[PDB]
DNA sequence: CACAGTGGTAGTACTCCACTGTCTGGCTGTACAAAAACCCTGCAG
DNA sequence: CACAGTGCTACAGACTGGAACAAAAACCCTGCAG
């Protein structure tokens, strides 16, 4: 006469098969007049409500957060940042990922090829921008990345030794991510401000420190080649200040100023050599 | 063998060093043939000999090398005290 | 004619009322049919498939948490684990601790007076 | 008149475990309107 | 034949779908039995 079941919550998922045919459909004949393929929302809708309808509360917090604000888990730049920022080495990062996972989850930590896509936004070589009047002898391709800093010697044996590596940003697309990754305190500075928006948008001053200096005692790897001496040269910028000048009178007038440029937490690396302080030959190269 | 000088050694560059292709450029070095030979067969000896202090437990994961390093040790010492003496 | 129709994401309850109350009515009916009508078991298990047909992980992840679980709190002694076998700084971790709490805490991580 | 740390403490401060009633806010069936934003068609240049 | 990694790569593994097979679970049943 047929068989007694036990209940849903303990058969895998799997074991389902027979029970939402009917559903699967119905959702199917439905999408078509409403929406064409939203698949999400429909089922989002009558859920949430329908929870909350022989109701304790306690499920609608977790539900609404659920998709769109915030995280749930832990959105990837708060991840990116909690991994960065805590000084984590990615593969001791994974470990922890692993471990809180396997343990209690309900996962919380974001995997590490998410970090990664979550990346390419906060690096240069990704904001579009444009210069007037175009830069003098400079290409005007925007989306260059990290570039090998020996640019483009011919590493002829005949020559002079192309030995030192290094790597560098194209200044000016590093300083269009920096100072775009400070379009916050910028327009926070500018509704303190409580000044003009639509107008006044071009009379802009940026006022860059910037710095070089050497460093010994760094030791090498053994490595496939080429040869390279110890010591390691570091040069870097910080943006100490960002002004607005237009309509005319009126100073210069500042809007954003580092607090404390002191600190580590603000310097900006650009290129990174293996290089002597004393040979001048491939420190101007 | 991508190595680099160093003023203390440490057992890595011990590592790359020791092996047999590593006195591979070495025996290119040089000149004299019956040398080349000889350090070579040297260095065989070592490889022969090295993992039964080196390995964890010989009495399994090496065995012939453990039996056969009395007679490897003589042969190379006889080596030494003839063409290094 | 009709007005420029809806775009779902900006809408309160009772619009949503019988732009579902058909399919709602379809449900309570199954579940009457085969399930005797216990919509709380039947509408949870719903997302499932839609999602799963073609979907991410964390959808396992965000739905598995659910009503059972949980965590609650991670055990102190696992915590304690990562932070000395990662070498984590106190003052680091505190900084995670602090920084995993603000955002959807919810938090995960034990304070350290419990370490 | 760097700066971003470095762990233990004692400080403080806040926020939790039982006993209870009482409260507002919120949901469920259809009925009842008034706004909401098109597109109609209607009447006019 | 020290060992925990060192990131980004490689593509191994984890997924759907109907179309249909089969086996097994645990009921009901009827069969042949004291």
């Amino acid at each position: 006469g047929g068989r007694p079941r036990q209940h849903l919550l303990s058969l895998t998922r799997r074991a389902q098969k027979h029970r939402l045919r009917d559903l699967k459909n119905q959702v199917k004949t439905f999408a078509e007049k409403e929406e064409g393929g939203d698949v999400k929302s429909v089922c989002l809708t009558l859920f949430l409500l329908a929870l909350r309808a022989g109701n304790e509360h306690k499920q609608a917090d977790e539900l609404e957060a659920m998709m769109q604000g915030r995280g749930f888990g832990l959105h990837p730049a708060v991840c990116l940042a909690i991994r960065v920022n805590t000084f984590l080495s990615c593969s001791q990062y994974h470990k922890m990922y692993r471990t809180v996972k396997a343990t209690s989850g309900r996962q919380i930590f974001q995997p590490l090829h998410t970090l990664r896509n979550a990346e390419k936004e906060l690096l240069p070589g990704f904001h579009q921008f444009e210069w007037q009047p175009a830069l003098k002898n400079v290409s005007t391709s925007w989306d260059v990345g990290i570039i090998d800093g020996l640019s483009g010697w011919t590493v002829s044996v005949d020559d002079v030794p192309a030995d030192t590596i290094s790597r560098r940003f194209r200044y000016d697309v590093a300083l269009v991510s920096a100072l775009k990754d400070l379009e916050e305190d910028i327009m926070e500075g500018l509704r303190e401000r409580a000044l003009d928006d639509s107008m006044c948008t071009s009379g802009f001053t940026v006022v860059v420190k910037e710095s070089c200096d050497g460093m010994g005692d760094v030791s090498e790897k053994h490595g496939s080649g080429p040869a390279v001496p110890e010591k390691a040269v570091r040069f870097s910028f910080t943006i100490m200040s960002i002004s607005i000048r237009l309509e005319g009178e009126d100073d210069g007038i500042t809007i954003f100023q580092e607090q404390k440029p002191n600190s580590e937490l603000s310097c900006r690396p650009l290129c990174l050599m293996f290089v002597d302080e004393s040979d001048h030959e491939t420190l101007t190269a | 063998m991508k190595l680099k000088p160093v003023m203390r050694m440490n057992g890595n560059y011990a590592r790359r060093l020791m092996t047999r292709e590593a006195v591979e450029a070495v025996c290119e070095l040089v000149p004299s043939e019956e040398r080349r030979e000889a350090l070579l067969k040297l260095m065989d000896l070592y490889l022969q000999m090295k993992p039964v202090w080196r390995s964890t437990c010989p009495s399994r994961d090496c065995p012939d090398q453990l039996c056969q390093y009395s007679y490897n040790s003589q042969q190379f010492a006889d080596l030494l005290s003839s063409m290094f003496k």
